[PDB]
């Protein structure tokens, strides 16, 4: 189907430790495949998915250098940001960056992304035409003027239309085994009595990838929009995901309740009931 | 901006007493990124606890998975303790194998 | 592959 590559940078300034902590993680869809942490003993890009290990020493050395320069640049961006908001140096502040590209089933660029947050609020973002920015702020308007004079957008476009898509296609092919895969949820319902006349039915989805999933409970085919307890989808720690939904039902009438699981790996939604 | 962490404590596989498993503490929705997470076995912190690489969601809030190998039992109680600038005191959430 | 092009671009 459709696919995405994304990198997430976080930079956190520290008051007396002169350099910010800089962390980067790289993803294809919901699979983490690289990481970099400036606080490591010897900071360098490290593999985090099997299919990226075959990349050569020039891949790791070049990316390590990119992160090292990005950490220093972030350090200076953080100062500039503190200056723009008249904040004192003694404060700890956060700069996050998120960028990458989306491709369709044929591998053509669908969309490029490149945006920033400062202390958790949108700061500046590259627009969909990859030729202009939306500034969220008076401070971000300073960044915009500078990036307009530098023709920054044209540099982001060079990457997003070029090497971004090109390496994503290469990864999708190298990890085809696990990336074109959609693993459908293996599902079951459990029964937990509350009292003599109440019981909880819990609908479980386990071992599925990617994370997107919808669980919906129905009594007699009617959606239980309210009355359904839903946990946030959560990582199992093995690159698959977990989720459950629950309803409290009257004892005796449990077969009237049905759980529907919809997922990308399910051509037909699963319908589940106890037992 | 400041956001409080959401916390879930759970196992990778369905709990079976005597079977080795992984105990997970999933912290999410929080900002800023500094966060303290311990896993507890009968109230004492477990030594060998790994965590995932810091990432964040679409609303910019961070998430992390803390996890350790463990073997659950009838009697042994497991929990997750989290502190964050948005929390007055540490928050402890006990592990329920049915959740 | 990270974007090396922008690794010098300050905000």
């Amino acid at each position: 189907g459709s696919h995405s590559m994304r990198y997430f940078y976080t930079s956190v300034s520290r008051p007396g430790r002169g350099e910010p902590r800089f962390i980067s993680v790289g993803y294809v869809d919901d699979t983490q495949f690289v990481r970099f942490d400036s606080d490591a003993a010897s900071p360098r890009e490290e593999p985090r998915a099997p299919w990226i290990e075959q990349e050569g020493p020039e891949y790791w050395d070049r990316n390590t250098q990119i992160y090292k320069a990005q950490a220093q640049t972030d350090r200076e961006s953080l100062r500039n940001l503190r200056g723009y908001y008249n904040q004192s140096e003694a404060g700890s502040h956060t700069l996050q960056s998120m960028y990458g590209c989306d491709v369709g089933p044929d591998g053509r660029l669908l969309r490029g992304h490149d945006q920033y947050a400062y202390d958790g609020k949108d700061y500046i973002a590259l627009n969909e035409d990859l030729r202009s920015w939306t500034a969220a702020d008076t401070a971000a308007q300073i960044t915009q003027r500078k990036w307009e004079a530098a023709r920054e957008a044209e540099q982001r476009r060079a990457y997003l239309e070029g090497e971004c898509v090109e390496w994503l296609r290469r990864y999708l092919e190298n990890g085809k085994d696990k990336l074109e895969r959609a693993d459908p949820p293996k599902t079951h319902v459990t029964h937990h009595p509350i009292s003599d006349h109440e019981a909880t039915l819990r609908c479980w989805a386990l071992g599925f990838y990617p994370a997107e999933i919808t669980l919906t409970w129905q009594r007699d085919g009617e959606d239980q929009t309210q009355d359904t307890e839903l946990v946030e989808t959560r990582p199992a720690g093995d690159r698959t995901f977990q989720k459950w939904a629950a309803v409290v039902v009257p004892s005796g009438e449990e077969q009237r309740y049905t759980c529907h699981v919809q997922h990308e790996g399910l051509p037909k939604p699963l319908t589940l009931r106890w037992e | 901006i400041q956001r409080t962490p959401k916390i879930q404590v759970y196992s990778r596989h369905p709990a079976e007493n005597g079977k080795s498993n992984f105990l997970n503490c999933y912290v999410s929705g929080f900002h800023p990124s500094d966060i303290e997470v311990d896993l507890l076995k009968n109230g004492e912190r477990i030594e060998k606890v790994e965590h995932s690489d810091l990432s964040f969601s679409k609303d910019w809030s961070f998430y992390l998975l803390y996890y350790t190998e463990f073997t659950p039992t009838e009697k042994d109680e497991y929990a997750c303790r989290v502190n964050h600038v948005t929390l007055s005191q540490p928050k402890i959430v006990k592990w329920d194998r049915d959740m | 592959h990270p974007n090396g092009y922008k690794s010098l671009s300050t905000l």
